[PDB]
């Protein structure tokens, strides 16, 4: 668990001032390979240890996409880095590195496979991309410009199947994969939650709750298992809503407020239909980023502009990595319902940075640490 | 552009603040060990007076830096756990000053990168 | 981004003070310069090298003033380095010796204002006060060119306080003396800001 550490920021580096990175990912190992994209369609790669010791701050590797990039992800148990670009360009670059003088260095970046998303015929841009490799077989999944689920086989670089969310749900609010990866978890711009079974090729269930607003993100938590999913969205005051799929209820809801919410309002919405008119929020506290691993769920708070960390083990001991100068916040949970618990956060400046468009958790093989890329095109690291 | 011109005036302020440091600049360990004797131990700490100008650049830019820095002049506090200027204090103090040298070097490179990130 | 802009506006309001770097404020019983505590009381004494560094910062301020105003120093020569402050005061000797021509180049007896590395620091202090008087003189000339005497000091005693170390340990005398002297130095610094603004 890395949540116990102080987490002071030891580095600040920005290669490209001009635009924000559309994606940020890291290649795990003994010597982590840092990677971040660009809104100008540039691929940047930095060396972990090199930035840790010598503190050299520049791009260790640079690849020209020549067109704006959409997203990126590192292939599980592999050195390959997959990336999708809003030009409708899907490609994966294989890593090439060497080890000398009791250290490591990078050689060259070249795309292994090239598949045009413009070959769909409607000229759709890739929205979000998530790839996975099972010992059985390996593949990738992506969302179209019309928010359509398409799973391309990583082996043959061809489309295995094409899934389409109902237009009554608006657009796709997120992307997530099941533990067995036989099911896809996707949110809705209409403020609905939809889990679908790719096995029988249908939509398993459609859920909604809270203020019925747009869902920020959706993912499958580790400690919560495949039987429970974590979804940021829905009710305004609620920061993160975690609900068990089978149980049909929200077990733990983390909310920022000075009071406990309504039980009737927090109850699961089912009978509701597509007739609901979309109501969102234009406030600056809406858009945010979150990354969760190893029993620790980290969430960037755009409200107070600070990095927060919620430990799934104890929400009590949970706290914010970086905060304001004057004082910090005190948080603690409770339970109104036998099947549902809720965490409360009670509130009580040299660092200057814009909103965080991307964040990634990492280990230096010595001490754990976090990296972040903001909307101003600046990156930073805290150990 | 305003704060840039003010940083130019502050640059002239550093030029007028240049007495002990003229021919040299911030960019060396063996150089320190070699020049330690020839500098009479005056120009050593006087060369460590650059931490004041660095701290001046810090507070002016208001940008967070990789290494914790406090400029006491002659013997300056780095991270509060390490001295900026050894001035041939001891054998282990040379090691502490070595780690501190790596520190200040890293902060110098990072700050140089931050300056290289400058754009309109 | 707009928040960063406003922060830059406040940073500009602070940037109006950019002339102040080595500037001294008052903290506790004494006054510290640019975050360097000067003077020592009967309760908590400060370090010798700390006082040396502070004096080096003061000499750096004097050198910065001499560089800024571009004024010529008649009897003085400025060589601040780190904590050690070299101040060369050219003056005549006893001149009772007939064997000494003294028609050629020479130097000061003791340059250094730094100690612990009768008291030369006392002579350097009196010479510093006289240098402040001459500073107010040339500044009065600059004022007459552009067209204010709060400091009362005597070479032996400044504002009633003892400016002489006499080789003894730190006391209330040198503490209050350093106080008044640093305050007057701050006033003269403000005057230097006014002159730099008027020129």
């Amino acid at each position: 668990n890395m949540g116990n550490l102080r987490g002071k920021l030891i580095a600040t580096l920005m290669e490209n001032e001009p635009n924000s990175i559309t994606s940020s990912a890291v290649s795990p190992g003994e010597t982590p390979y840092l990677i971040t994209g660009s809104d100008q369609g540039v691929i940047k790669i930095w060396n972990l240890k090199e930035i840790i010791v010598g503190e050299v701050y520049s791009s260790s590797l640079t690849y020209d996409c020549s067109s704006t990039v959409t997203q990126i992800t590192m292939i599980p148990n592999f050195d390959a880095f997959a990336v999708s670009s809003k030009d409708g360009q899907i490609i994966v670059l294989k890593v090439n590195h060497y080890q000398q003088e009791s250290e490591v260095k990078f050689l060259n970046c070249e795309c292994i496979r090239k598949i045009n998303l413009k070959n769909f015929g409607k000229n759709e841009y890739a929205v979000r991309m998530r790839a996975f490799v099972n010992e059985e077989k390996s593949l990738l999944v992506a969302l179209t410009n019309l928010s359509r689920v398409i799973i391309f086989d990583i082996r043959t670089l061809e489309r295995l199947q094409i899934i389409e969310n109902s237009p009554r749900h608006g657009a796709v609010s997120s992307i997530c994969i099941d533990e067995e990866c036989c099911v896809l978890i996707l949110g809705t711009t209409r403020g609905i939650i939809d889990i679908w079974d790719i096995r029988f090729n249908v939509l398993i269930r459609s859920w909604s709750f809270g203020d019925h607003a747009p869902i920020t993100h959706v993912e499958v938590c580790q400690f919560y298992g495949k039987n429970s999913v974590i979804v940021v969205g829905g009710s305004s005051k609620t920061f993160l809503t975690i609900w068990n799929f089978v149980k049909g209820h929200c077990q733990y809801a983390f909310i920022n407020s000075d009071e406990q919410p309504s039980m009737e309002h927090f109850l699961p919405i089912e009978k509701g239909l597509e007739e609901l008119n979309f109501c969102g929020i234009r406030s600056l506290n809406a858009l945010s980023t979150i990354s969760v691993s190893n029993d620790k769920i980290l969430l960037t708070d755009e409200a107070t502009s600070s990095i927060v960390m919620f430990s799934l083990n104890e929400l009590s001991s949970s706290k914010a990595v970086i905060s304001p100068s004057r004082f910090s916040d005190v948080f603690i949970p409770t339970q109104v319902t036998a099947n549902l618990t809720m965490l409360l956060r009670k509130m009580k400046s040299l660092y200057h940075h814009d909103i965080i468009n991307s964040i990634s958790t990492c280990e230096v093989d010595e001490t754990p640490l976090l990296v972040a890329c903001d909307n101003s095109g600046l990156i930073g690291i805290f150990q | 552009l305003r704060f840039k011109k003010l940083y130019q005036l502050i640059g002239i302020f550093h030029s007028t603040d240049l007495f002990n440091s003229d021919r040299g600049y911030i960019y060396l360990l063996r150089q320190a060990g070699e020049s330690t004797k020839h500098r009479e131990y005056v120009n050593s700490q006087l060369g460590y007076y650059l931490l004041f100008l660095h701290l001046t650049a810090i507070q002016i830019f208001k940008a967070p830096l990789p290494y914790r820095l406090m400029y006491y002049g002659s013997t300056s506090v780095i991270d509060s756990q390490y001295p900026l200027y050894f001035t041939d204090q001891m054998i282990s103090k040379h090691q502490a000053k070595l780690i501190k040298a790596i520190h200040y070097f890293n902060a110098d490179i990072l700050q140089f990168k931050q300056i290289l990130e400058n754009y309109r | 981004q707009y928040e960063l802009s406003l922060n830059q506006l406040d940073k500009l309001r602070k940037i109006n003070i950019f002339n102040a770097t080595f500037k001294i404020s008052h903290s506790g019983p004494f006054a510290t310069i640019n975050g360097l505590r000067l003077g020592s009381i009967p309760e908590s004494v400060v370090p010798w090298k700390e006082i040396n560094a502070a004096l080096g910062q003061l000499i750096l301020l004097l050198a910065t003033i001499n560089k800024n105003l571009k004024i010529n120093l008649v009897d003085y020569e400025l060589q601040p380095m780190g904590s050690f402050s070299k101040i060369k005061k050219r003056m005549v000797n006893s001149v009772e010796y007939n064997n000494s021509t003294t028609n050629a180049p020479g130097d000061w007896l003791i340059l250094p204002v730094y100690y612990d590395e009768e008291t030369k620091f006392d002579k350097s202090l009196e010479t510093t006060l006289e240098i402040i008087s001459e500073i107010t003189r040339q500044l009065s000339t600059i004022a007459s060119s552009y067209s204010e005497l709060p400091y009362i000091m005597n070479k032996d005693k400044i504002n009633g306080l003892s400016v002489k170390l006499h080789g003894s340990s730190p006391n209330l005398e040198w503490t209050t003396a350093m106080k008044f002297l640093l305050t007057n130095v701050k006033w003269l610094l403000a005057f230097s800001s006014n002159l730099l603004s008027k020129s």
